[PDB]
């Protein structure tokens, strides 16, 4: 428990999966203009999406999740 | 009552039409010519992912609804529950789906019973200054409404506890209260 | 991306520009 | 408020003064009067007030 | 709806362009031209000349923003060498 | 555009290596104590 | 003035090419900005919410002017990197009124004050600078559609310039590349944003707009869904230039690309310009009454770039290795935290993201100086790193990394506590002045019901105060990799200096080392200054907190 | 900073403090070990609270004379 | 106990003090300690600024509060016609 699944599921877990999250999301930090250009387009385009539809916006907080958890699935 | 199974494929197509898009951004930043049909070659999987984890959450916060025929925060907690048990069975790792359904599970009863802002607040239609001025003034209330909420007794005993109480465990065990005299006189 | 913004800003331009686009006005 | 009270009122003497219609320009003869009496009410609320000074001398 | 054509044209050859930074700058110089032809073809139907001295000020803007652009982009090839995009 | 250094992954690497973080199946390490003897 | 002060200064800088006049036309350019000031806290003595201008096309407001005040002030601050040069020699002998009033002293000081240095030789440099905040200040005081796209023009293209001014360096042209086309990417949605406002309202005036607005909200063929879905696009433009997520991805790599000095300004009074300017857009297309408008509002991109912006600015730079994108991320967190403010439109809400936008525009300021006088002071100091040696323009961004900090409190103590005081009050950590910021913002939001959000920025704060640590753990737990130059301090090699009255007659030969260089009092100073405001918040917090009551209580009043 | 005395260190015992103290990187999920954290960290507590809230104003000593009951629910 | 004068006066000082520190320069070195009375009166005068400001803010909000209470009390008043 203590020096065990307590600090697993807690800082240690936490540290090591949040460590990971992060150098995936500094991979797409390419520093290539088109790219870039490109992922503002898709937020353009996401915008668009979650107003006008007037989509529920539980599909917006699942659509992060999706995203922040595949983001920590490597590759 | 809402059919959840008709619901379910509505709630796909709306999220996984989203991962359509993502999977169109991974072809086109690849560095290697493979075509346009490479879409659902290698795309497939992520899309597929956006189209489960959608409509899993659809099928089951409405076939939660219609169990019990309530709508309330807890219902989109099941459905986010599931949709994130959805997420580890890609990887195929039960700490994951564990992991994830504990996750989008806890957003989304979160966001469900405060409300989030995303499509704004409820509206308060009323006086502020009042309402502000009524919670903070009202510094007495009456007795019934505090034992409606704590109860009675656990050192909350007013005035007829003991009345009540000799009648209450009369009902219960069927012995008459009557302390004993004690005392040689009187 | 050609027809999600084509058909969101579809609305976004107005009657004025949309005409012209067998009971025609004059 | 949800009232908006215009930052520019002096839109309301705009349009061009060549190639008029006659009877195209809407008589905004209300709107003057409404602008006349904010005027004429601040400037009264104001010497109503440097007057209330001179009383506490 | 050419107004949307032309935009989505510009768009895209910002966005899609892997070729060089002048057909970068280029597709810019697409897009505002559209948005100036939605702009002069609303302006004639409203009978408004506002809307071409708006147009006409977008004119003004854009070849300021390519003037600086091209500046900036014969900076940038002094040290580089090339202002080709590089894929791969 | 930007140098390797500035913008890469693989210098996030060295500076926050994988192996930082031990990894060891239970064939190995069944006591979970690190290998210990 | 801020006009008259751009001709003057251009018709000057156009009949020389003498690199030795930049230093003094940027001490010029602070004397310009000083009548700026004078001349809006003149204008300060009216209650208004607006009064149109110049045929309609400007506005002012209290607002409008304290804001442009507060521009004025900032760009001072930042206008003294490029007014006095780095280093200083002080001696005691050299210390009375009498001696630097009537005194001089001569010694070569051209390595010691780096007379040549890059900084101090760009003679366009803060004519440019003038520019940008001639389009800041116009871009808060703009009424019209055409105005709002020529300002914002006036103040991006600048930032361009400022972002590319260093010609000779590759990492500057490239920063500078980089922005000016994603930026013209961001100035065709807010063009695309306005064309659709004037196409579908025949009206370029903001004010038309509102009461259009105002109207349409009651509770059948012209239902006015193009307000809130072009002003979506319009925002999004804006969501580049301040960084907010997921329109992010520049801001890391400029900031880190271009010069430190540079970076200052760049990084701070675009945030400010733009963020007023959005304020009274806010506040006026706001229905009250619930409505199919409402359910549509443009402000909930606000509010998904704030959430993203909260998570993204805190996990990515949990594994930043590099001091400017580190920086930048602590931004994208900070803008979410004004954004969420901006996304709940209440007086509380109001005083608050008023309260932290000039907080934190003069805490990331203190951040800026305090990394440029570090940088300045390893001049005496010599390192023996692998890294540090491997690094690319060391002269226009001398501390890049972090570990470069490592043992800074054993170097200089005061600086490294200036540099904590900061970062704890990024953080969010009482009694300082972030604390009291994030504080505001925090009972805005769980006033009107934004739970949700909350939860998200107080859990969003623990995830970034890792990596502020991670800095402060870097200043105080280890050993400095940097050591005395054994040359300067040798106790064989001293420079001469020689101390002269009011009329070229020497008084005193003194003999110097390279214990007798300091930092100029200028910078020392204003670390000083704004570390104390950091500090002492609490007992001098009535009189700021009670000009963002007013200005809140003038917006939403009548 | 200071010295301390001279120790016969042993580095069967120092290595065994060093897995006592980086114990804690190397645990994993496994059938055995959730149970055991699930016993302790979930059921147990839950056992006592379910008993705490079904005893819970049960019961009161304070000055029950011959012929009352201690119980008062 | 906050005097608006007393501690901008002795916040003038601790700046003077923080900025030798960061300058890594003595402290009370005898020549220079002009810069106390220095930086301390200059401390003053920005509190002798504020303490002015300070009445001004107060009457706004004074006609302000007195403004909301006016507005609020004659809406009531019309509500009981
Ligand atoms: C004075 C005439 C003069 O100096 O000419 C000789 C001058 C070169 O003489 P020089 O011996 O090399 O000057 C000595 C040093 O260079 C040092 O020369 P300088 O910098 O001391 O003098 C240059 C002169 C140049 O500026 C002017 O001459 C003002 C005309 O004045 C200034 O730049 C400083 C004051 C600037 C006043 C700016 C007023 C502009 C109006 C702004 C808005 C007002 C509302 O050549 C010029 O042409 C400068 C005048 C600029 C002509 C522009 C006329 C077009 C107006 C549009
Ligand atoms: C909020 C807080 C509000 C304030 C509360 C109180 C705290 C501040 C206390 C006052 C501190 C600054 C004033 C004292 C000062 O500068 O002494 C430096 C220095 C003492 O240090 P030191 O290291 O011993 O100096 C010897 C070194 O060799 C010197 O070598 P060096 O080459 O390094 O010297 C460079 C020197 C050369 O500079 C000069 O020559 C000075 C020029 C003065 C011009 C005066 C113009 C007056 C009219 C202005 C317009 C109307 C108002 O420049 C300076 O020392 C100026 C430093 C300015 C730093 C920034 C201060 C202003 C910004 C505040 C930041 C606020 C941030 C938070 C809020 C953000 C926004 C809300 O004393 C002098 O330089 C003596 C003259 C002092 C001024 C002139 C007085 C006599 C005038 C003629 C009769
Ligand atoms: C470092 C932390 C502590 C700082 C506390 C001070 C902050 C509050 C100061 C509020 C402040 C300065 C604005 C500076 C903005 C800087 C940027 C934002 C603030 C960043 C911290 C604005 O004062 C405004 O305050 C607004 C709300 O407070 C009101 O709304 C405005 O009506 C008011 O003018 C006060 O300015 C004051 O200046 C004085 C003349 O010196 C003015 O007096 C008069 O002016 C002329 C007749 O007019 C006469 O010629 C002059 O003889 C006369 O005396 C005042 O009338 C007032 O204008
Ligand atoms: C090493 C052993 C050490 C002890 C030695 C023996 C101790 C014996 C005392 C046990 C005691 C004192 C509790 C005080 C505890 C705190 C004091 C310590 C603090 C320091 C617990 O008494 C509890 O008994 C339980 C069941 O009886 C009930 O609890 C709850 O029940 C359910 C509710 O719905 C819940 O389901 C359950 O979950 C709860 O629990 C309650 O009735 C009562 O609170 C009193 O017991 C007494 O209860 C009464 C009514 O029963 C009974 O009396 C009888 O009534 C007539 C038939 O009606 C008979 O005709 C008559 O002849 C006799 O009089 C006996 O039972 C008697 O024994
Ligand atoms: C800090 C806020 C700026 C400030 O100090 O306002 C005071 C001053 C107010 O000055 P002032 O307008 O009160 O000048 C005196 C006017 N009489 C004599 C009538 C009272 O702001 C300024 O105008 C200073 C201009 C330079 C500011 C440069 C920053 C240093
Ligand atoms: C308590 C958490 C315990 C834990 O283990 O977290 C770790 C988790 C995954 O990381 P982990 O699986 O341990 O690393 C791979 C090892 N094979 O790492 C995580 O999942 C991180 C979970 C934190 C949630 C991310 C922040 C969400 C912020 C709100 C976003 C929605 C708006
Ligand atoms: C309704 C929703 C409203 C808005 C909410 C959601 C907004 C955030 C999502 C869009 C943000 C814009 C950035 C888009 C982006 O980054 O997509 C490109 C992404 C890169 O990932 P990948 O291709 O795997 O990288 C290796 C390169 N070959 O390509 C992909 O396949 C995407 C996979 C990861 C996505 C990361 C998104 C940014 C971080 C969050
Ligand atoms: C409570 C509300 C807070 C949300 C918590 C959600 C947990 C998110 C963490 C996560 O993503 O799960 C991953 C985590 C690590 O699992 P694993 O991949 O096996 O790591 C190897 C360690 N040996 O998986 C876990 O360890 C979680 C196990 C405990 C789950 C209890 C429910």
């Amino acid at each position: 428990l203590d020096k065990g699944s307590i600090e697993l599921f807690g800082p240690y877990g936490l540290e090591r999966g949040l460590v990971k999250l992060s150098k995936n999301i500094s991979s797409l930090s390419t520093s290539h203009v088109t790219t870039y250009a490109l992922y503002i387009l898709v937020g353009f385009i996401l915008y668009l999406i979650y107003n006008n539809l007037l989509l529920d916006y539980s599909y917006l907080l699942l659509i992060i999740i999706l995203l922040l958890l595949l983001m920590m699935i490597g590759e | 009552p809402k059919d959840a199974v008709h619901l379910g494929l509505k709630g796909a197509a709306v999220v996984g039409g989203i991962g359509l898009l993502f999977a169109a951004v991974r072809t086109s930043l690849a560095r290697k010519n493979v075509g346009p049909w490479a879409i659902f070659t290698r795309n497939g999987k992520l899309a597929a992912t956006f189209a489960a984890v959608g409509g899993a959450y659809d099928f089951t916060r409405a076939a939660a609804a219609n169990l019990r025929e309530k709508e309330d925060w807890v219902n989109n907690g099941i459905g986010g529950l599931f949709a994130g048990a959805t997420m580890g069975l890609t990887t195929g790792r039960i700490p994951r789906v564990l992991g994830f359904a504990a996750l989008t599970g806890v957003v989304l009863a979160t966001a469900e019973y405060a409300g989030s802002g995303l499509r704004g607040v409820f509206k308060r239609d009323v006086d502020e200054y009042e309402r502000k001025e009524f919670l903070r003034k009202n510094r007495r209330r009456p007795i019934e409404e505090t034992l409606a909420e704590i109860g009675e007794g656990r050192g909350i005993k007013p005035p007829g506890y003991y009345e009540r109480r000799a009648q209450r465990l009369k009902e219960k065990y069927g012995v008459d209260i009557n302390p004993v005299c004690a005392d040689p006189d009187q | 991306v050609g027809i999600i913004i084509s058909s969101f800003l579809f609305k976004m331009l107005p009657y004025g520009v949309i005409i012209s686009n067998k009971n025609d006005l004059f | 408020s949800r009232h908006i009270e215009l930052k520019y009122p002096e839109v309301f003497s705009h349009g061009s003064p060549f190639n008029v219609p006659a009877g195209f320009y809407p008589n905004l003869d209300h709107v003057i009067e409404h602008y006349r009496k904010q005027h004429l009410e601040e400037e009264e609320r104001k010497a109503k007030k440097l007057a209330a000074a001179a009383a506490a001398a | 709806n050419i107004t949307l054509i032309l935009f989505l044209i510009g768009i895209l050859g910002f966005v899609l362009n892997r070729k060089n930074i002048i057909l970068m700058l280029i597709s810019i110089e697409i897009m505002l031209l559209s948005i100036t032809f939605l702009i002069l073809l609303s302006s004639l139907n409203m009978d408004d000349i506002i809307g071409q001295t708006y147009a006409i000020y977008i004119i003004v803007v854009a070849g300021a923003e390519s003037a600086i652009g091209l500046g900036i982009l014969v900076a940038f090839y002094r040290l580089r060498g090339s202002i080709a995009i590089e894929y791969k | 555009f930007l140098p390797e250094a500035m913008v890469g992954r693989s210098k996030i690497d060295e500076k926050y290596p994988d192996s930082d973080y031990p990894t060891l199946t239970d064939k190995e390490d069944p006591d979970m104590n690190g290998g210990y003897i | 003035m801020i006009m008259i002060s751009i001709l003057s200064l251009l018709l000057s800088t156009s009949v020389t090419l003498r690199r030795d006049m930049s230093i003094l036309f940027n001490r010029i350019s602070i004397i310009a900005l000083a009548y700026c000031i004078l001349h809006d806290t003149m204008s300060l003595s009216f209650i208004s919410k607006g009064i149109g201008l110049h045929g309609g096309l400007l506005h002012i407001t209290n607002l409008t002017q304290i804001f442009h005040i507060f521009i004025f002030i900032i760009s001072i601050l930042i206008l003294q990197l490029t007014s006095f040069y780095p280093r200083k020699v002080w001696i005691p002998e050299y210390s009375s009124l009498k001696d630097i009033f009537f005194n001089k002293i001569l010694y070569y000081r051209t390595k010691i004050i780096n007379k040549m240095g890059e900084h101090m030789k760009i003679i366009e440099y803060p004519l440019i600078l003038l520019f940008v905040i001639s389009g800041a200040v116009f871009l808060i005081s703009t009424n019209d559609l055409v105005s709002i796209f020529l300002s914002i023009e006036l103040q991006s293209y600048g930032l361009y310039l400022l972002s590319t001014i260093y010609r000779n360096s590759e990492l500057s042209t490239t920063g500078g590349l980089i922005y000016f086309l994603l930026g013209g990417l961001s100035s065709c949605f807010i063009l695309l944003g306005t064309s659709l406002l004037y196409v579908n309202s025949g009206t370029t005036s903001l004010d038309g707009l509102y009461i259009l607005n105002s109207i349409s909200d009651v509770n059948s063929w012209y239902k006015p869904y193009y307000l809130n879905f072009s002003l979506l696009i319009f925002s999004i433009g804006f969501l580049f230039k301040v960084s907010a997520a997921p329109f992010h991805f520049w801001s890391p790599d400029v900031y880190d690309a271009i010069p430190t000095i540079v970076t200052t300004f760049v990084a701070i009074i675009a945030k400010i310009s733009i963020f007023i300017f959005l304020l009274e857009l806010v506040y006026y297309t706001n229905s009250n009454a619930n409505s199919y408008l409402s359910e549509f509002s443009w402000t909930y991109a606000l509010l998904i770039s704030s959430l993203l912006s909260l998570i993204i600015g805190t996990v990515v730079g949990l594994t930043q290795f590099r001091i400017k994108r580190l920086l930048a991320y602590s931004t994208i967190s900070h803008v979410g935290f004004i954004l969420l403010a901006l996304s709940v439109s209440s007086i509380e809400s109001t005083q608050a993201f008023i309260f932290y936008l000039i907080q934190y525009s003069i805490s990331n300021l203190n951040a800026f100086f305090i990394l440029i006088t570090i940088g300045f002071s390893l001049y005496g100091y010599v390192t023996n790193n692998k890294e540090y040696k491997s690094l690319l323009d060391k002269n226009n961004s001398p501390i890049q990394l972090i570990s470069q900090l490592k043992g800074y409190f054993y170097i200089n103590p005061l600086l490294s506590l200036s540099l904590a005081i900061t970062i704890f009050s990024f953080v969010g950590v009482p009694p300082l002045v972030g604390f009291f910021a994030k504080q505001m913002v925090l009972s805005a939001a769980l006033d009107n019901g934004y739970i949700f959000l909350s939860l998200i920025a107080i859990i969003t704060s623990v995830i970034g105060a890792v990596y502020y640590l991670n800095v402060i753990k870097e200043i105080f737990f280890y050993s400095p990799e940097h050591e005395v130059n054994p040359v300067l301090n040798e106790s064989d090699s001293n420079f001469s200096l020689r101390i002269l009255n009011e009329k070229n007659v020497l008084i005193r030969s003194v003999l110097l080392k390279g214990r007798n260089i300091f930092i100029s009092s200028p910078f020392s100073i204003t670390i000083s200054i704004i570390t104390n405001v950091i500090l002492l918040f609490i007992f001098m917090n009535k009189e700021w907190l009670s000009m963002g009551t007013i200005l809140v209580q003038i917006l939403f009043s009548a | 900073g200071l010295q301390h005395y001279k120790i016969a260190m042993d580095p069967a015992l120092v290595r065994l403090g060093s897995m006592i103290s980086n114990r804690y990187k190397y645990f994993r999920w496994t059938k055995r070990t959730a149970l055991v954290s699930f016993m302790y960290v979930v059921v147990v507590p839950s056992t006592i609270g379910y008993l705490a809230y079904k005893t819970d104003g049960l019961w009161d000593l304070r000055a029950k004379r011959r012929g009352d009951l201690i119980s008062e629910r | 106990m906050v005097n608006r004068i007393l501690f901008w006066t002795g916040f003038g000082l601790a700046v003077r003090f923080w900025q030798l520190g960061i300058e890594m320069r003595p402290f009370f070195n005898r020549k220079s300690l002009w810069a106390y009375p220095l930086f301390g009166g200059v401390g003053a005068s920005f509190g002798y600024w504020l303490q002015s400001i300070d009445e001004k803010q107060t009457k706004m909000l004074e006609e302000r509060k007195q403004a909301i209470l006016e507005k609020r009390a004659r809406r009531a008043q019309r509500q009981a016609e």
